[PDB]
């Protein structure tokens, strides 16, 4: 898979 | 063919001391528990009461006479716990009630060591107060100093050091021959029976450099009349060697030893017939000295009288 | 002249005027933190203060080593150093260190409380990890890790903030209200054994199992205690273990109430992990593996930082040059071993702001 692109706060 | 079975209330009270429940302690006690008690591995109840900080249960156990100075099968007395875990409260109650300051364990470690490794400094104090050994060495040669220094701890550091300083100047004090610095740093609480790095107590020092009134006043406070250097040596070798005789005479009053031998197998009357002091010969004689006493290598004191050209003091030895 | 005075709270922050606009952004032991925008650069910084750190031998000991760490130690996983200035002019008068690093968005506290899913739940702690090793590679274990000083970024990027506790530096730092260091103390510290390099992964399995239950996993009251809480959860350990402690704290190890513990089954349950991931390694039962071999408490037994990078649930995201990059060469040799006076730390620490 892709490593994860978002973190939300 | 006859077997005995007993009640066992001390396992019993074992638990209830590990479990800090006081008032099963208090019932357990009432109904004829041992205060003694010891497990497989040496734990007693003051032990576990100890480690719980229940100062209320800890003296009536020792007022029940409980050993103060019990150990486990790793050599653990209760104040090595108190000091581990800082209570303050316990470690002054266990040394009112007689507790070994310098008590060690399997490792060498004192009490004073647990304290300075876990930064209690009011344990430092009052373990210092009750004369700890300041320079106590463990299974690693390690003092409390060091382990301060180990774990961070810097305020118990600095005041570790400074006990240790006291202790330096009061060596040479008794070395350089200050009869009022070497009252004075007593009365500071300097340890009269400190040691340097090769084993000199200021009674070494006092006694090679002829300092008769120092020497009466370390013993006075109580110094070791026969403490030993690495080499073996004690107060009474150095005092032969230097042919004090009224040195000689206050430390066998005191309770010298008038045949101690060092690692070669040396003795005082071995040193005073090596160097030629009659008159310090007479005086071990007269106190009980051994004259067949041999060093490693076969030599009586009569031998090193021959051998240095001492026929006076020779005479003497063989009529003996 | 070049400088000037932004009041920030109680705290006054003399900074170049090349950073403007400064705001709190978070509160620790050595001072403020504060967000700025370095016009020169035109990026977002973070610029916090120590304040005469030679004066305490205990902070001039970790602000000169942080400062020589800081500056050549450069990875991605740990934060990065941007600028370090004073504003005194000689040595004499010389008293306030102020370290510009790269701004990130918010601490691990959001992210721990939050609901994540495997995958950045595994990303995070891949992340974690190899700021580690790369730590230990230049023979730095953290012995400090906590949520608080571990911070993100909302693309899910990580950074390490600071580099822990030395040998000699002792169980905790100064104080500070929003953090408890205790709780993720390993036990071989808490009982005073030596520690090893893995004794960080101590620290991250208590951030990972952190992330999955939502609370605190071992909350001591005391400092003792805290080893009452571990033995609680996990089990009295194995007498191969307690042969190695020193002989008071062995003989209180011993005496301790008994407990068998929990399995990791019973502790990290499968409703605590969100859903599998389409990926196969990363499943409930492979983040709880995870688990078991990094909250072990015989650090003999427990995991390297090498083998939880290898593990199935972390090994999806290797890549050589994050994990083994060319570790940093420290210039001093003594960074942790020397010992000077409270004048000798101020003037070695005014050569490295200066140089
Ligand atoms: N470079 C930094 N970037 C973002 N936040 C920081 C930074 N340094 C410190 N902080 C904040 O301050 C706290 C401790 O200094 C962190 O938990 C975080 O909230």
């Amino acid at each position: 898979p892709k490593r994860p692109t978002t973190l939300n706060l | 063919h006859h077997h005995h079975h007993g009640s066992d209330l001390g396992k019993k009270l074992l638990e209830a001391a590990r479990a800090g429940q006081d008032d099963e302690v208090r019932i357990l006690m009432a109904n004829g528990a041992d205060v003694n008690a010891s497990d497989q591995l040496g734990i007693t109840p003051l032990h576990l009461v100890a480690i719980t900080g229940h100062l209320e249960i800890v003296e009536v156990l020792l007022k029940n006479g409980a050993d103060v100075n019990a150990h486990d099968f790793v050599g653990t007395t209760p104040l090595h716990l108190a000091a581990f875990l800082g209570h303050l409260e316990i470690v002054e109650v266990l040394l009112k009630y007689g507790a070994d300051v310098n008590a060690v364990d399997r490792d060498g470690l004192t009490p004073l060591h647990l304290a300075a490794i876990h930064g209690h400094l009011e344990i430092v104090e009052v373990l210092l107060k009750h004369g700890a050994l300041v320079k106590a060495k463990d299974k690693f040669g390690k003092t409390p100093k060091d382990l301060a220094r180990d774990n961070g701890n810097q305020f118990i550091y600095e005041l570790l050091e400074k006990a240790e300083l006291l202790e330096k100047l009061l060596l040479e004090a008794a070395r350089e021959g200050h009869r009022d610095r070497v009252e004075e740093f007593i009365k500071r609480g300097a340890d009269v029976n400190t040691a340097d790095e090769t084993g000199f107590t200021p009674l070494h020092l006092a006694a090679w450099e002829g300092h008769l009134g120092i020497v009466e006043v370390l013993l006075k406070n109580g110094a070791d009349v026969n403490a030993n250097d690495e080499r073996g040596h004690t107060p009474l070798h150095l005092a032969a060697y230097t042919g004090h005789l009224e040195i000689v005479e206050v430390l066998l009053k005191n309770g010298a030893g008038v045949n101690a031998t060092d690692v070669i197998g040396t003795a005082p009357l071995h040193l005073a017939a090596m160097w030629g002091h009659l008159e310090i010969v007479e005086v071990l004689l007269k106190h009980g000295a051994d004259v067949n006493a041999q060093d490693k290598f076969g030599k009586t004191p009569f031998d090193l009288a021959i051998d240095n050209g001492n026929e006076d003091i020779a005479e003497v030895l063989q009529k003996a | 002249n070049n400088f000037y005075s932004v009041e920030i709270g109680d705290s006054t922050f003399t900074v170049l005027k090349r950073y403007q606009n400064l705001k709190p952004i978070g509160s620790g032991a050595q001072g403020i933190v504060c967000a700025a925008y370095d016009a020169i650069l035109e990026r977002n910084v973070a610029i916090k203060k120590l304040s005469r750190p030679f004066q305490n031998q205990t902070h001039a000991k970790r602000a000169y080593r942080e400062l020589v760490l800081m500056k050549c130690v450069n990875h991605k996983n740990i934060i990065g150093l941007l600028n370090v200035f004073t504003p005194q002019k000689s040595l004499e008068e010389f008293q306030d260190v102020y370290i510009v690093m790269e701004l990130m968005d918010a601490n691990l506290c959001q992210v721990i409380q939050m609901e994540l899913d495997h995958e950045r739940m595994s990303y995070l702690l891949y992340q974690m990890l190899c700021g580690i090793k790369h730590l230990h590679s230049a023979g730095i274990i953290h012995r400090d890790l906590k949520p608080s000083n571990i911070v993100v970024k909302s693309d899910c990027t990580l950074k390490i903030l600071d580099f822990g506790l030395a040998r000699t530096a002792g169980t905790s730092f100064m104080m500070t209200p929003y953090v408890v260091t205790r709780y993720y103390r390993a036990p071989e510290v808490i009982l005073g054994m030596g520690y090893k390099e893995n004794v960080d992964l101590w620290s991250v399995g208590c951030i990972m199992g952190e992330m999955v239950c939502h609370k605190i996993l071992f909350p001591g009251r005391d400092y003792i205690d805290q080893w009452n809480k571990v033995i609680e959860q996990l089990g009295t350990p194995c007498p191969e273990f307690m042969k190695k402690l020193q002989p008071t704290v062995r003989t209180y190890v011993e005496n301790r109430p008994k407990y068998a513990g929990y399995s990791f089954e019973k502790l990290f349950p499968d409703v605590l992990f969100p859903a599998d991931s389409e990926h196969n390694k990363l499943k409930a039962s492979q983040a709880r593996d995870l688990l078991s071999k990094m909250l072990v408490i015989d650090a003999s037994k427990r995991i390297s930082v090498d083998e939880a990078l290898q593990h199935p649930y972390i090994n999806v995201w290797y890549d050589p040059s994050e994990a083994e990059a060319p570790p940093p060469k420290i210039p001093d040799k003594q960074l942790d071993e020397r010992e000077h006076t409270i004048e000798e730390w101020k003037e070695l620490i005014y050569k490295e702001v200066m140089d």
